[PDB]
């Protein structure tokens, strides 16, 4: 999205917070739970079409609300939304439900990541794998000799009311998933930003795959490199959210697995994680074999991904009770140059006594709607 | 579920009046339930399986062979059953020739 | 260098499948097996039977049970995690690889009914999910910072060691190598379609590339590649075949490299 230059308003949006039961989870361990506890405060700045309301919309109306919980956290904003300025309202538009979460930075069986402090995280996800935000946030509490003063969000959120918070360094991204075509190309989507005080130092995209984490791109001090397929652009300045996608090259096998965008800041650090299918739709041809008693049918399923496309003959006559053929058989699975499998498949014709219908039906993840092909079977007796 | 994957092939380019033995490779399955059975003109042949082994992608190997002599005139395919599955799965085998 | 690790079972198990099974690999080749059915660990070398000593057999044996047995706990409290009252499998993998340059990496890698669980990252000491639950457990592993060592050696030091141990071990059989036979021949595989096929056999390990080219140029059309498909001879085969026109009156060369043999066909 270009940066909100725009007409629009900003309005309040309450979100329902889960929190992880830790020391009473349902499993054995854990830090997260599907629970709500509390709400967040969120922020929205959404482009106005008709400015209706003057100074409000209903945009958001499906997470839009006045009325502050019990508990509620401030989540104040020293940074730019603008990237998830419309996020809740694509939700609402597509009736995806949203919740988020609340967690620590504390810990206490070991040496706390941030320093022993009153430092929390909250995050907001849009069901069905939607738009997708981590928030790194600061409580001003101070203590000297205590060891838990934050208070550590358990089991409950308070002995009171709320505390403050207020968001220094976010990460986000339009989605959790993508989807492309082997041998096409393709690019990730995330960005993120931070309060004038938070410096950057570096962004690195990693491929989850085989076993392993490995980098493919990263971006440090102004110098973007690549280690196996990418570029980048430079990332934006203070005043607009920053971006952290990465265009991608024509993907192969190797490349199918998940994203990660991570961003380094002169603080903290924070990811996104995002999922990247690749899939190749098959191609049909048909073709009988002359004469014989027993006509041959002959056909080739090529250019899908992955591999084992599934099959199935069918037979039709002239009336009584048309049936599919559970026998046939297949061979020859295989590889092209563009990455893709092929398959063949075959099946011996009945002519039958005035003439059959015979096709070839092919089904996989990556058809919208059956595909195969057809042909006419002749007797011998009526040519 | 993952669906076998099939191929069958023998251990040296067969020929007619020169006994050989047939090979069959299925890969990818899961989970480890499978019995590779071969034939000639749709008849079972003295045969035998190997481990299953590992692989990285979550799925199993398996390699199954079976003795027979080479016949320009018959014909040759392979069969794997899958609990899991509800039909075996059926491939046909070119011979090498 | 390969060495591989494989630990698998199912929660509550059904239709027969297996309850637990452990197997261990090196380069191309088993080199152990533990019987979750009488729960004893035994060879698939001769150079593993060779060079540990029955009170190592044994031992590794009792080990092999606790972990069994632990394993099932885990698949309890995946079913608690998941929610799910049904039976469902998981397995884990770890291994590591020796590369010719001196160096090393390795892999931790976890799965749900097939599906990609967690990742381990050593090398930024972190953990990579994909699902509602491998984002929990992620929180949870990352937070405690207990296993940050263990986690980083278990990849390295220990896969490693075990390795470089086993190459010694089947010096004597780990260096086996042969050359590809090649055969070529044409057939039809659909009509008014001809097919140029190679077959390659009895190569080892299996390093081997075919290719083609056409009047002495490289060729501009398709090309059916075969994967690697054991002959139970301690050898692979593969096979690479391109389409032809019918109207294709050209000459086709075969190139077939293995093991830095080159053997160049030059008719059919
Ligand atoms: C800490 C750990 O789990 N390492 C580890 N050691 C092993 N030692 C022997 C065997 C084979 O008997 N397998 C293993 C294995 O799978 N993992």
């Amino acid at each position: 999205p270009h940066p909100a230059e725009g007409q629009w308003r900003a309005v309040d949006v309450v979100l329902d917070c889960f929190l992880v039961k830790d020391g009473a989870h349902r499993g054995a361990c854990a830090s997260s739970e599907d629970r709500a506890r509390a709400s967040l405060v969120l922020k929205q700045v959404p482009v106005l079409d008709d400015g209706s309301l003057e100074d409000f919309t209903d945009f958001q109306g499906g997470t839009l609300a006045q009325d502050d919980p019990p508990i509620i956290f401030e989540a104040s904003v020293d940074l730019v939304q603008i990237p998830q300025a419309e996020a809740l309202l694509h939700a609402d538009c597509s009736g995806k439900e949203v919740t988020c979460e609340i967690s620590r930075y504390f810990l206490q069986m070991t040496e706390t990541t941030v320093k022993t402090a009153a430092w929390f995280m909250a995050n907001v996800q849009v069901s069905g794998g939607g738009p997708s935000i981590s928030l790194v946030m600061k409580t001003p509490r101070v203590a000297k000799n205590e060891v838990l003063w934050h208070p550590t969000l358990n089991l409950p959120l308070s002995p009171q009311g709320t505390v403050r918070t207020a968001v220094e360094f976010q990460v986000m991204t339009q989605t959790q998933s993508l989807s492309f075509l082997l041998g096409s190309s393709a690019s990730l989507d995330c960005g993120f930003s931070m309060a004038p005080g938070l410096d950057l130092i570096s962004v690195e995209w990693r491929l989850q795959h085989k076993g392993r984490g490995q980098l493919v791109y990263s971006w440090t001090a102004g110098q973007g490199q690549a280690v196996r397929k990418g570029a980048t652009l430079e990332p934006a300045q203070l005043g607009m959210a920053r971006d952290a996608s990465l265009t991608l090259p024509g993907l192969t096998i190797q490349d199918e697995g998940t994203y990660i965008c991570q961003i380094t800041t002169s603080l903290y650090r924070a990811q996104q994680i995002i999922q990247l299918n690749i899939q190749a739709s098959p191609k049909v041809r048909l073709s009988l074999a002359n004469e014989a008693l027993l006509p041959t049918l002959i056909c080739d399923i090529a250019g899908y991904y992955p591999l084992d496309v599934v099959v199935t003959w069918t037979r039709e006559e002239l009336g009584g009770s048309p049936a599919q053929v559970s026998g046939a058989s297949f061979s020859s699975l295989r590889q092209s140059v563009a990455g893709t499998y092929s398959i063949s498949s075959s099946l011996t014709a009945e002519p039958g006594s005035a003439g059959a219908t015979y096709t070839c039906q092919v089904t996989h993840i990556s058809l919208e709607e059956p595909l195969g092909a057809s042909t006419q079977v002749v007797p011998p007796e009526r040519r | 579920q993952r669906p076998p994957k099939i191929q069958v092939y023998s251990r040296h380019p067969p020929e007619d009046g020169k006994p050989n033995y047939l090979n069959c490779y299925v890969y990818g399955f899961h989970p480890p339930q499978i019995e590779i059975d071969l034939l000639k003109n749709g008849e079972k042949i003295k045969s035998e399986q190997s481990d299953l082994s590992f692989s990285k992608d979550w799925s199993f190997y398996l390699l199954s062979h079976a003795e027979f002599t080479p016949n320009s005139k018959d014909q040759y395919s392979c069969r794997v059953k899958h609990v899991t599955l509800e039909q075996p799965r059926i491939v046909k085998w070119d011979r090498d020739l | 260098h390969s060495l591989r690790y494989f630990r698998l079972g199912v929660s509550d198990p059904i239709h027969g499948v297996p309850e637990f099974i452990s197997v261990g690999y090196v380069d191309s080749h088993p080199i152990t097996t533990y019987d979750s059915v009488t729960r004893q660990k035994e060879p698939r070398a001769p150079w593993m039977a060779e060079n540990l000593a029955p009170d190592h057999w044994e031992r590794y044996t009792q080990l092999l049970r606790g972990w069994q047995q632990m394993f099932k706990v885990e698949l309890k409290r995946l079913q608690r995690h998941y929610n799910h009252s049904g039976s469902h499998t998981y397995q884990r993998m770890i291994g590591c690889e020796l590369l010719e340059d001196g160096s090393t990496t390795g892999f931790l890698q976890y799965a749900y009914d097939g599906q990609d669980f967690l990742i381990f990252n050593k090398d930024t000491l972190s953990w990579l999910a994909v699902d509602n639950v491998a984002h929990t457990i992620k929180q949870a592993w990352e937070a405690n910072q207990h296993e940050l060592l263990y986690q980083k050696n278990w990849l390295e030091e220990e896969c490693i060691a075990w390795l470089k141990r086993f190459l010694e071990y089947g010096k004597d059989t780990l260096q086996r190598t042969e050359p590809p036979k090649v055969r070529v021949n044409h057939k039809e595989t659909f009509p008014g379609i001809t097919t140029l096929y190679c077959r390659a056999y009895g190569f080892y390990p299996p390093e081997i590339s075919i290719n083609w080219m056409k009047n002495g140029e490289e060729i501009f059309q398709d090309t059916d590649y075969g994967g690697i498909l054991p002959s139970g001879d301690g050898t692979y085969q593969t096979w690479v075949s391109v389409e032809l026109d019918p109207q294709n009156g050209d000459i086709y060369s075969c190139h077939v490299e293995h093991g830095g043999v080159h053997m160049v066909l030059q008719g059919f």
